[PDB]
């Protein structure tokens, strides 16, 4: 047995020099045992123990060197001092008992601290790197726990650091990479050029391969680029060798075919499937459940029958039993075979590797593929379920019932019919509770009153004040609703059925009394229970008051622009808003880097095609991963030729301040640097409402009358609208028209006579007669109810 | 009030399993005397600490069920003359002192503490 | 890969005479026993070719006297995983010239211990074949 006490006293054994390595070791062992089994104790005593132990250390008694390692080893994230050895670690360090040296460092590292961290370091560097593979291994492990704590101390070393990871032992080679699990956690790019290194060389450890796979895979999901050759390359690689695991590993993800890859891969897979198909890799079971997914394609499915038939047949191997349920499921089944199986199952399920659990899982799947649906099956199943039984169905029922509800099943009359009956003579009060509750809600939306009543009475029939009680409670939702005959009678019934038995009496009385207390109708009720989208933005913007004009928003942006490209530290997405008077660019964001918070932020814009520039606004502070707002404001000139479409030049200015995210500091100092700000271009669709005309005929002409500018091109290398088309529907954001829009994948002639209204109120109108002689020569008209738009449309459309 | 006090005392004395909402209902009656004869908000506070305690325990987690609540009325039940009284109850659905007491009582927390002590 | 929840060598009296939770994040000697109980009681000296419990790989074995448990995650292939488990029986057997017994267990723990740390150390299997060991060790 275990107990601390003998040992502390026994520490006086330390006092002897005549000792045998055995004798002491055992004593040492005894302490360790209590602990291996489990012990808990005071530090003081531990400390003491140390001292006591520590005390002994003249020798190199090798054995002695190990035990302590253990002992020490026992302490690592919940330690007591560090310093004591120190010398001893060094002593190894100059000292060639190679062996020993390695264990000791390793413990320290969960226990570690930064100053002390300082210690090893030149050497350490060496040490990780040093000699025989053995020693090196010892070194490695040590970090990791320190990585818990941190490890960055290490980290730093890195450009330089990795390269040594270059290996010549398999075991080792495998190992190097995980540390690279975290290395790749740190970096993706690095991998990529890296891979070409991993990719570059054929590998040693099956083990090494594996991490890569996950990774490799991980990469693949969205696509790991043109895996074609790599994937392929890999594909061999996974595919064959003398180490099975890889082939399989690859296999489970890789399918690809809903009308997709199936080529080589299905055969190879088959070689495997079959090969596995009797517990080579008892692994095979899991896969079918998802890892290697199945829900088939139609001829494909027919082919599957044989393999599943082997498992189905075999009935053995825990790995087998599971396999039977998934394979059968995934591939699906005919009715008929089920029948054979039901009998098989009849024996099987109880224990046949403890079939019941796999089966409950299987069952959970059954309830799902048919959760009261193929009700005939549901009933067949139901009969069978209850029947094959044991008892273990109940658990299943919890799921099954749930499934039926999920559908909100409709062959309830029948479904319910089975349930009702069987449950009656399939017992368990507990089920009733659940079902009651559900039923409780449902009532007269599904009618069949007499039956349902018929049932209900029965349910009550059973004793239990409690059993009885549910029929009344369910009823409240029901009663209230009434059904194909109920209200009159509903009133009659509570009367007809009535009970004593005191608290059972009371239940009748009380419900009544309760009933007594409200107008039963009431009773039931209580108990039972422009100036666009963009304008909104004009207002949203409005809470600020530094304005220099606004108006009401007319239309907003046809496209928000990320003003800082992808996943940048100062990630910007920008949205632009037009009002009848001003345009505001309000800037949406995630000052990205946790490096930074940007401060003293304002936004420069500098313009080419007019706007009067009132102000650049910036956000006061922007910390990491959190929108803040900065704005830039303009007033929109409307009656000029060239005056609201503009590109503005952006430069971000800030005083850049570093962060501690743990607990920061926010101080007046910090220094600016400025980074380029992306262009803003302003559109002819941030401003416009596309329309249909108040008066096309007239308007159409009219707009010409006052307004009209023209451009002609004659098209001699291409006889297609389409280029033009890409620029026009899309740039203007207006409607192509006069039933003069439509073109199939070809068409002889086309007119878009097109619409919307521009900001500042007045309209911008376009007629594009595209004419095909067989060259295209075309008349583009822009006509407008605003001056700035006719010149604009012709440009803007591009 | 004698009865009320007795009830509270016995309740304190017990604690080790049961089930009743129904009982609550049973003491109350259609009407009944409570407090001096009225202490309004303070009285709302009165309802709040005595009932809250029952509740606090209620709020806590379970083993075997004792009974899944259907205290809908429970809610009115807690909150010309008759009509006025009803209105007051609806609105609800010395006083300050009562509220404070209830807060202090707030009995899952007590149970948790006991468990910790045992550990 | 920092992947051993524990490796335990359990008696088949549900007892555990070895456990190292290499990695752990749940506790209690009791809960450990309880957890143990559900599964052990259930497997009851019987094991499986494979067993997954918790989506987690359970590779466990039995001897002729002892029950071997490793808990890991079904999130790392059998063949290897087993290989370590295999390694555990075999080396102990050869080296000692005897595999595990209840008796064996009773006379001395240490060797197991010695081995164990060497083979595996936490949630990372540093090694899984005997030989290296065999030379390496010389106790």
């Amino acid at each position: 047995h275990l107990e601390k006490s003998a040992v502390l006293q026994e520490a006086r054994v330390f006092n002897e020099t005549p000792i045998n390595p055995r004798k002491c070791a055992h004593i040492l062992t005894k302490i360790l045992y209590l602990i291996n089994q489990g012990e808990h104790l005071g530090t003081t005593e531990a400390t003491e123990a140390f001292f006591a132990m520590t005390k002994l250390f003249q020798s190199n008694d090798p054995t002695l060197r190990r035990m302590c390692y253990l002992t020490i080893k026992e302490m690592s994230c919940i330690a007591e001092d560090v310093i004591i050895v120190t010398s001893s670690l060094t002593k190894d360090m100059t000292g060639k008992e190679d062996n020993y040296r390695g264990p000791a460092v390793r413990a320290l590292c969960q226990i570690t601290d930064s100053t002390m961290l300082q210690a090893v370091e030149r050497y350490m560097k060496q040490a990780i790197v040093d000699k025989v593979p053995s020693v090196s291994s010892s070194a490695l492990v040590s970090s990791l726990h320190l990585l818990k704590c941190s490890f960055d101390v290490v980290k730093r070393w890195v450009n330089e650091a990795q390269e040594a990871a270059s290996s010549d032992n398999i075991m080792v080679q495998y190992h190097a990479l995980g540390l690279l699990y975290h290395v790749r956690k740190n970096d993706r790019l690095a991998v990529s050029k890296m891979i070409s290194k991993f990719t570059r060389h054929g590998l040693k450890s099956p083990f090494a391969y594996c991490m890569m796979i996950r990774v490799a895979s991980k990469q693949l999901e969205e696509e790991d680029g043109s895996r074609d050759s790599p994937l392929f390359d890999f594909i061999e690689s996974c595919l064959r060798n003398k180490h099975e695991m890889v082939v399989y590993e690859a296999a489970s993800a890789i399918v690809n075919l809903p009308g997709c890859s199936a080529k080589e891969l299905a055969p190879a897979v088959s070689v495997l499937q079959l090969f596995c198909s009797s517990p080579k890799a008892a692994l095979r079971y899991a896969a079918v459940r998802t890892l290697n997914k199945v829900a088939m394609k139609h001829p494909s499915a027919v082919t599957a029958c044989n393999l599943d038939l082997e498992n189905l047949v075999t009935d053995s191997n825990r790995s087998i039993a599971t396999l039977a349920i998934t394979t059968l499921l995934k591939t699906g089944s005919e009715s008929s075979i089920d029948r054979l199986m039901k009998q098989i199952s009849s024996f099987m399920s109880e224990i046949s590797d403890e079939f019941k659990v796999v089966v409950v899982q299987a069952i959970s799947a059954l309830c799902q593929k048919y959760p009261r649906k193929h009700a005939v099956l549901m009933n067949f199943l139901f009969t069978m379920l209850r029947e094959e039984g044991g008892f273990e169905y109940k658990r299943a029922i919890v799921d099954c019932i749930i499934s039926i509800i999920e559908e909100n099943s409709e062959s309830k009359e029948t479904g319910l019919s089975h349930l009702c009956e069987f449950i009656e003579d399939c017992e368990f009060t507990v089920l009733a509770t659940r079902i009651l509750h559900l039923l409780g809600q449902e009532g007269p939306k599904t009618n069949n009153p007499s039956k349902y009543i018929r049932f209900i009475y029965n349910r009550v029939v059973l004793e239990h004040e409690e059993v009885r009680a549910g029929a009344v409670s369910a009823l409240a939702k029901f009663g209230a609703q009434n059904e194909e005959m109920l209200p009159s009678i509903l009133v009659l019934l509570k009367r007809c059925v009535m009970d004593d038995d005191n608290e059972v009496r009371d239940r009748a009385t009380f419900y009544l009394n309760v009933l007594e207390q409200k107008q039963k109708a009431l009773n039931a009720g209580y108990i039972l229970n422009a100036a666009t989208r963009q304008e909104i933005f004009q207002e949203q913007l409005a809470a600020v008051p530094e304005f220099q004009g606004l108006g009401p928003l007319f239309k907003s942006s046809p496209e928000p622009v990320a003003l800082t490209e992808s996943e940048t530290e100062y990630v910007i997405r920008c949205t632009k808003h037009t009002f009848s008077d001003h345009l505001v660019f309000q800037f949406d964001c995630t000052n990205t880097l946790n490096d930074q918070t940007l401060e003293n932020v304002t936004v420069q814009m500098e313009p080419t095609e007019a706007y009067e520039v009132l102000s650049y606004v910036p956000a006061r502070s922007l910390p990491y991963n959190q929108p803040g707002t900065c704005y830039t404001l303009v007033a929109l000139p409307t009656e000029d030729p060239t005056a609201v479409a503009c590109t503005f030049s952006c430069v971000m200015k800030f005083t850049v301040k570093d962060c501690d995210p743990n607990t920061g500091e926010i101080d007046e100092e910090g220094y600016e640097d400025e980074y380029v700000l992306e262009d803003l271009e302003v559109t002819v669709a941030d401003h416009i409402q596309k329309v249909m005309k108040v008066n096309f005929e007239a308007a159409w002409d009219e707009v010409g009358d006052e307004f009209e500018k023209e451009e002609t091109f004659t098209l001699s290398t291409i006889k297609t609208l389409e280029e033009a088309v890409g620029n026009i529907v899309k740039f203007l954001g207006m409607h192509p028209c006069e039933r003069s829009d439509k073109v199939p994948e070809n068409k002889n002639t086309h007119t878009l006579l097109l619409a919307g209204v521009f900001r500042g109120g007045h309209d911008i109108l376009v007629r594009s007669r595209l004419l095909l002689l067989d060259t295209v020569t075309m008349q583009v008209t822009a006509r407008s109810s605003e001056e700035l738009p006719v010149d604009i449309i012709l440009a803007s459309v591009g | 009030e004698d009865i009320q006090s007795v009830m509270t005392e016995v309740r304190r004395s017990l604690g080790e399993i049961p089930i009743v909402e129904s009982e609550i209902k049973k003491e109350a009656g259609e009407l009944k005397p409570e407090e001096e004869i009225t202490v309004g908000p303070v009285q709302k506070l009165v309802t709040e600490m005595g009932t809250y305690a029952t509740q606090s325990a209620l709020s806590s987690s379970r083993p075997t069920k004792k009974e899944e609540d259907r205290p809908p009325l429970r809610g009115f039940l807690l909150d010309v003359a008759a009509s006025l009284a009803t209105t007051l109850t609806k609105i609800a659905l010395f006083v300050a002192e009562a509220m404070l007491l209830m807060a202090t009582i707030l009995d899952v927390d007590r149970i948790s503490l006991c468990l910790k002590v045992l550990s | 890969l920092y992947t051993v929840k524990a490796i335990l060598i359990l008696d088949n009296d549900g007892d555990r005479l070895f456990a190292k939770y290499y990695d752990d994040t749940y506790p209690s000697v009791k809960e450990q026993k309880a957890f143990e109980k559900n599964i052990f009681n259930k497997t009851h000296r019987t094991d499986s070719e494979i067993a997954l419990l918790e989506g987690l790989t359970v590779v466990y074995k039995s001897s002729i006297d002892l029950y071997f448990y490793v808990i890991g995650s079904s999130y790392e292939n059998e063949l290897m995983l087993m290989a370590v488990l295999n390694c555990l029986f075999d080396s102990l057997s050869q080296m000692l010239r005897k595999n595990v017994e209840k008796r064996a267990l009773l006379e001395n723990m240490e060797g197991l211990f010695l081995a164990v740390d060497e083979i595996v150390d936490g949630g990372v299997i540093l090694e899984s074949d005997p030989q290296q060991v065999v030379h390496r060790v010389a106790l």
